[PDB]
RNA sequence: CUACGCCGCGACGAGUAGGAGGGCCGCUGCGGUGAGCCUUGAAGCCUAGGGCGCGGGCCCGGGUGGAGCCGCCGCAGGUGC
RNA sequence: AGCCCGGCUCGCUGGCGUGGAGCCGGGCGUGGAAUGCGAGUGCCUAGUGGGCCACUUUUGGUAAGCAGAACUGGCGCUGCG
RNA sequence: ACUAAUCGAACCAUCUAGUAGCUGGUUCCCUCCGAAGUUUCCCUCAGGAUAGCUGGCGCUCUCGCAGACCCGAGCCACGCA
RNA sequence: CCGACCCGUCUUGAAACACGGACCAAGGAGUCUAACACGUGCGCGAGUCGGGGGCUCGCACGAAAGCCGCCGUGGCGCAAUGAAGGUGAAGGCCGGCGCGCUCGCCGGCCGAGGUGGGAUCCCGAGGCCUCUCCAGUCCGCCGAGGGCGCACCACCGGCCCG
RNA sequence: CUAAGGCUAAAUACCGGCACGAGACCGAUAGUCAACAAGUACCGUAAGGGAAAGUUGAAAAGAACUUUGAAGAGAGAGUUCAAGAGGGCGUGAAACCGUUAAGAGGUAAACGGGUGGGGUCCGCGCAGUCCGCCCGGAGGAUUCAACCCGGCGGCGGGUCCGGCCGUGUCGGCGGCCCGGCGGAUCUUUCCCGCGCGGGGGACCGUCCCCCGACCGGCGACCGGCCGCCGCCGGGCGCAUUUCC
């Protein structure tokens, strides 16, 4: 006998996309070949999101990208997404990008095209840039999602911020009792 | 498909996932909210704060139409006309300056969030903000009201 | 159902649906010049397990 | 019992529901006998307008 | 493209046999009638079958023309080649390692064809 | 009675399964896995005269 | 080289309540598919017959029987004592 | 996230260019005990919520295979010599 | 006492599948991980909620991935116990 | 020959002098609806959804499928806060001015601030080459340092409502 | 708004009734209690409670006749494809029982591991595989190679010649009469409603097919010419080749 635990061997992580999309999963074999047989991190990047889950490739708004991509020296950089790129009607002159993305809204294509940029799905990124030179690897929001403000310490825990569960939201609804000091107590 | 769930795997094991112990029984502790504030309430003071007791005004004969009013942001003020509007206006060489119907659209209240692009726009709104007022007379806008 | 340039004229509101793989010839991608000019040697030898002499 | 974190749910389901339910499996015959319904009344105003006033 | 038909097929096919924690596909152009991305005679561009003659004796060589990939009926050429069975050999592998066609399947071709042949000589007492 | 025995599939997917099943219609390789003898078809996307 | 494939190396293997994964384990019916099987004998049943799988189970031989039945890809349960 | 040099801000403090705090640049790697190990973080969550035993410490009791605690291990959940 | 073998409230049907913190049962295989009988509150002490112990799903990072056979060419990871 | 007590169950503890089980066949127990929460897959995406209605030989299938678009009414989301009346989310630099009084009047720009971490990406002195050299032609690898920094975390500012 | 008077179709409801159609439902312990002389038999004074129970065969062709017995019941015979289907008769499991055969038996049986003995079967077991090349021997036969003709493929070609394809680029000859669809873009300052609408225009955005050119390419969108290679068919080649 070995003194040893087995509770942490088995790794929980994805080996490969739960999806059943045949593009996605041609394009993971593509991705695969890349980052086996390169160097490059950026591939093992890449390969790693492909893998993920919707929630864990949130959508990239067309304005964050603007923004990314408009810090210094990333002139004339590929802006890479794994995941959707969305358009952004609050941001009004879009310069000219050349990105890359899984997916891109109907709306957010014809802006960035009409600017004169450039979209590549991930296989044309792959013949462009196999080992991802002169990329920027950009993400979406991971935390922009409803969840994460219900998640954390409980409402009802003094310093807590986090949002109950109410089915309608009124005066008559979780306000009186444990919520000010009028009503036995605040925290 | 009740082929996919724990019922087909629990099949062999005697106490159907549910322990020798405490079993599964009828109510244990109520039925539904039963106990929120005896042997729930740690639950409830945990989870649900200000679920016991009444604030406010009571109102008879609420009218969710008298206090219609939707509202629309600076930032998405622009996106109520075309894109051929916001162009001509901007490539414009007189002053002429589009004018913007949000009650048109459906919105009754300008609010200020965001910022305008640079360049004179009527705004025709029921309500505006001070900051939203302020936001367009920046720009070289203005403000009228409608009823 | 349109074209990928014309929306539908007889549904109103569709249009084609995009490609997320532009080119799924993935025999000619992973043979291309510019793929194999930027990997590593194979490692095509295998290393059975040596009996400790 | 409340379990962790969750919505506090008020099911009106107390009032012995299962005696009335109504289902909609008529719901397509439904649709075929108004239409039949509409086009017998428009044949039978004929130059009239089908609608109505 | 023969990989997305491939990702379409690979499971779902009429072809697909899974009997006996086997795996076997009886589509027509398919040496070794194994399910495979390798041998599957129909997802890709050139594709090279080997079957018997319709009478017994000598064997057909079926490849896939370049051009008419979506027109079926003038895809395939067969050639019948009934000579002796080293001249057969001869003629399949010069027919797919020098013309490049496919040098991938040119072992199986022959090997293939040498049991057609076998089967086809008279049985012995 | 009341299974719940319908579905209601969103339009856009709905369409977009009849992009998918015209596309693969066109692919020799895909009707002759399932099955549909085209071995004499003499071109996939069979289109006939309006006479028919 | 069925890339959901194949190959290499190293460490490890108790288990109630409980959780999860896999099942080319099993039952019934539906959409496809096997130019599937069948009065030259289906289902069911019996068997000191031959085997396969760690196992759930399955295949084949012999008999009885006399009209229907099964594999694979999906779907759905009034699905395993 | 350490040390050491300068410089700036303050409505706090004040004999004082005072004290304190913050901020901005710069220079220092012998990585400032041993040993071992890859870590951090989130969501959902079942069962349980009768325990018992042994060394030692220990309370009540004449004592108890009694009743009650502390520490570790075990049985429960565990077969084997 | 008796009131059709029924009487400290008959018989029949229905509400009614009344409720049960209590008893009994709870149906195929293999693989992996694997407990608790403790804290706080409860007309609580055969029960719950709550924290703890468990599982599952991940995600963010660290060492590099080496030479096509081969061949290292003061200084040797984030961090943890 | 060696090993081997009867299973199920409650239990700290069952072979128990604890309960159920004479035997066999067939039947036999986490289901459906509704509502939530989270995770996963798909489509579209600041939108999304026709589910109610209507139009299509009214009907073998078809009680299906298709379509509506001035049928998107409406639901949910896009804004919060307050009991309510109500109110309702843009700042940083260069300046000339009152008195740049800890602040009031404008310009020019840019467009959600900063610190510390931060995958990835960029630059990169210097190295790795062949029969050799004085002399530069093209690109590949390693590379001390430096730079822009995704998501996310900690913190400091800012804005909205009471 | 006009009570203390009144009527009124449609859209709506329908587990009873009449007549229909259908089903990812059940399949004789299931599905209605009831697939059948079922609200029947039967039970209770009554209110009321309430079953079990489908299947010979294609056709009765339902076993004539002889024989023992008082008969039930048998032995023959006969019908049938089959009575090893014989009027509660399709198939015919288990529990349990009879008989036959084999084995065994004083620690109740039963069980796990390991052998041994016996037995029923299986192995076409019983002179033990095959097959690639070469050597030697003894026989056959088109024909072996190379050349000629024809067909068909693969690859390459400044695009050799077209057909084109993608992205832009020009004059818009080209469309509100003689190409569309949209715009919260401007208008009669030419047209019918009070100085107050609906049309018709202009512009813009996507277009459409076109006249053509330049850039990249023949691409996995195809043809024609060449060049090379390969295969096949027919000739010649009839022997130190080739094949069996
Ligand atoms: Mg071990
Ligand atoms: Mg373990
Ligand atoms: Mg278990
Ligand atoms: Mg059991
Ligand atoms: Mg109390
Ligand atoms: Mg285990
Ligand atoms: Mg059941
Ligand atoms: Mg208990
Ligand atoms: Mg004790
Ligand atoms: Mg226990
Ligand atoms: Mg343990
Ligand atoms: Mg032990
Ligand atoms: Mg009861
Ligand atoms: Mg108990
Ligand atoms: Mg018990
Ligand atoms: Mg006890
Ligand atoms: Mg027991
Ligand atoms: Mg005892
Ligand atoms: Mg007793
Ligand atoms: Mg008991
Ligand atoms: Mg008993
Ligand atoms: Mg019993
Ligand atoms: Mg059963
Ligand atoms: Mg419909
Ligand atoms: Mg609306
Ligand atoms: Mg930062
Ligand atoms: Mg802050
Ligand atoms: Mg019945
Ligand atoms: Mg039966
Ligand atoms: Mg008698
Ligand atoms: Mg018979
Ligand atoms: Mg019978
Ligand atoms: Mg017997």
């Amino acid at each position: 006998g070995v003194d040893i635990r087995h509770n942490k061997d088995r790794k929980v992580r994805r080996k490969e996309p739960k999806s059943q999309d045949i593009y996605l999963r041609l394009l993971v074999k593509l991705y695969r070949f890349l980052a086996r047989r390169t160097n490059s991190t950026f591939n093992q990047v890449v390969l790693k999101r492909l893998f993920m889950s919707r929630t864990n490739r949130p959508p990239l708004s067309l304005s964050r990208m603007i923004r990314k991509m408009k810090l210094p020296g990333r002139e004339n950089k590929t802006a890479v997404v794994v995941g959707t790129i969305t358009d952004d009607v609050r941001v009004q002159e879009v310069p000219k990008l050349k990105v890359c993305a899984l997916r891109v809204t109907s709306r957010a294509r014809s802006r960035i095209l009409r600017a004169g940029g450039k979209i590549l799905t991930f296989d044309q990124l792959a013949l462009d840039s196999p080992k991802g030179c002169g990329t920027v690897l950009l993400s979406g929001p991971r935390k922009g999602r409803e969840v994460y403000r219900h998640f954390g310490k409980a409402p009802g825990t003094p310093h807590s911020h986090t949002k109950p569960y109410v089915r309608s939201k009124g005066r008559k609804f979780e306000r009186a009792r444990g919520r000010r000091a009028s009503r036995g107590y605040k925290n | 498909p009740s082929r996919l769930r724990k019922t087909r795997k629990l099949r062999g094991h005697v106490s159907h996932g549910h322990g020798r112990i405490g079993k599964h029984r009828k109510h244990p502790g109520g039925r539904g909210n039963a106990g929120g504030l005896h042997h729930h309430r740690i639950n409830f003071d945990k989870y649900h704060p200000g679920y016991f007791g009444k604030v406010g005004m009571k109102h008879y004969h609420l009218k969710r139409n008298q206090s219609f009013c939707p509202t629309v942001n600076l930032d998405k003020l622009w996106t109520l006309v075309s894109e051929q509007t916001r162009v001509n206006a901007a490539k414009n060489k007189t002053g002429a300056a589009p004018i913007i119907d949000v009650v048109r659209s459906g919105y009754y209240k300008v609010l200020g969030k965001g910022k305008l692009p640079k360049q004179p726009v009527i705004v025709k709104a029921k309500f505006f903000s001070r900051r939203a007022e302020e936001k367009i007379k920046s720009v070289g806008g203005a403000c009228v009201l409608v009823a | 159902y349109g074209t990928w340039r014309k929306a539908a004229s007889l549904k109103s509101n569709y249009n084609l649906p995009m490609h997320k793989m532009i080119n799924t010839d993935l025999s000619r991608i992973l043979k291309s010049p510019e793929i194999q000019r930027a990997l590593r040697a194979p490692r095509k030898k295998i290393h059975r397990r040596v009996l400790k002499k | 019992a409340p379990s962790r974190n969750g919505m506090v749910l008020k099911p009106h389901f107390h009032k012995d529901w299962q005696r009335r339910v109504a289902t909609w499996f008529n719901q397509p015959a439904r649709k075929i006998r108004r239409r039949k319904a509409r086009q017998a009344k428009a044949r039978r105003i004929a130059p009239r307008p089908a609608s109505g006033p | 493209s023969a990989h997305l038909q491939w990702m379409v097929v690979r499971n779902c096919s009429s072809f697909l046999i899974k009997r006996n924690k086997q795996t076997y596909s009886t589509e027509p152009n398919n040496l070794k009638a194994r399910n495979s991305f390798r041998y599957n005679g129909l997802i890709h561009r050139k594709t090279v079958g080997v079957e018997p003659a319709a009478d017994g004796k000598g064997v057909v060589v079926v490849i896939k023309r370049r051009s008419g990939q979506r027109k079926p009926a003038t895809s395939y050429v067969r050639t019948t080649i009934n000579k002796n069975a080293r001249a057969t050999l001869s003629s399949i592998r010069h027919m797919i390692r020098k013309n490049k066609y496919r040098p991938d399947l040119r072992m199986a071709a022959i090997r293939r064809a040498s049991a057609i042949l076998r089967s086809q000589k008279p049985v012995m007492v | 009675t009341w299974r719940r025995w319908h579905r209601r599939v969103n339009t856009t997917q709905k369409r977009y399964a009849i992009c998918s099943a015209l596309a693969a219609s066109a692919l020799p390789a895909l009707v002759m896995s399932k099955g549909h003898r085209i071995e004499e078809v003499p071109e996939l996307p069979l289109v006939v005269e309006d006479k028919v």
